[PDB]
């Protein structure tokens, strides 16, 4: 998982 | 979908996405402003912006299919957002392992008041  | 990128991360890199690349600098994992600090932001900043490029797009959410052949990522055919989103999510892969040789720690869970300024995709 990160965001972006 | 993010827990494909986040696998994907992991098999190029070795570095789990979560905490290597979920926080790191300007750009990764969170963020929208700064001079990305290295090269491995920069490869989050053209990944926010390849993301960018797909506003009919959930590339957190939306699972594609991918294999590989002889190492290579191939992105296999889904719905049009799903080829998209898988190709963002292998250039980045890409990119950080073009980059791990300068990879620092120093930028995990950089502090967001030291990104400032927008950039243009």
């Amino acid at each position: 998982i990160a965001r972006s | 979908s993010l827990l494909e990128f986040g696998k994907m991360i992991l098999e190029e890199t070795g570095k789990l996405a979560i905490p290597s690349y979920s926080s790191y600098g300007c750009y990764c994992g969170w963020g929208g402003k700064g001079t990305p600090k290295d090269a491995t932001d920069r490869c989050c900043f053209v990944h926010d912006c390849c993301y960018g490029n797909l506003p009919d797009c959930n590339p957190k959410s939306d699972r594609y299919k991918y294999k590989r052949v002889n190492g290579a990522i191939v992105c296999e055919k889904g719905t049009s957002c799903e080829n998209r989103i898988c190709e963002c999510d292998k250039a980045a892969a890409i990119c950080f392992r073009q980059n791990l040789n300068t990879y620092s720690k120093k930028y995990m869970l950089y502090p967001d008041f030291l990104c400032k300024g927008e950039l243009k995709c």
